[PDB]
Parts: C-alpha cells; structure tokens; sequence
C-alpha cells in the first residue's frame, strides 16, 4: 500500500501520483 | 527524497494530484 | 464549526477517517 | 461534492465522515 511505499520505504513523484483518481 | 507519512503523506498527494484528487487507504 | 479546505480538510478527514483512509475528489 | 459541502458551505462530522473508506 502507499503507507508501505512512502513511509515504511522511500517513494518517488511516480509512485506517489498513483494514488491519484 | 524523504519517507513520507501520516499527514505529510496526505499533503504531498494533496499537492502532487491537485483538482483530480486522490485516496489514501492504509491497509 | 470552520469552513474546511484545501490542505485544512484533507487533514481533517486524515484525521477523522483514522485507518480506514478517505477519498478526496474535488468536482 | 465533499469541496461544495465543507469548503464552500460549512459540513459536520457526519459528512466529513462520509468520504472516508
């Protein structure tokens, strides 16, 4: 999941614009 | 970059995804 | 209450939505 | 939408929650 993603790990603007409707 | 977590996680994807939105589901 | 938006209510719903995440979707 | 309701009007808990999973 994104907590997995961008917290426990380290995420980029890629990874985290996944997230976006 | 950094971690990101908790209400800086939502901000950034409030910023980065701007008029589409986003979801944010831990889990 | 408060008006509530942009960053103030994302972290509003972060806060209230706890676990279970939210979806925020302007439009 | 959730923008309408507590951003441009005023919005309680029960709506807040509303759009949480």
């Amino acid at each position: 999941g994104i907590v997995e993603q961008c917290c426990t790990s380290i995420c980029s603007l890629e990874q985290l614009e996944n997230y976006c409707n | 970059n950094q971690h990101l977590c908790g209400s800086h996680l939502v901000e950034a994807l409030y910023l980065v995804c701007g008029e589409r939105g986003f979801h944010y589901t831990p889990k």
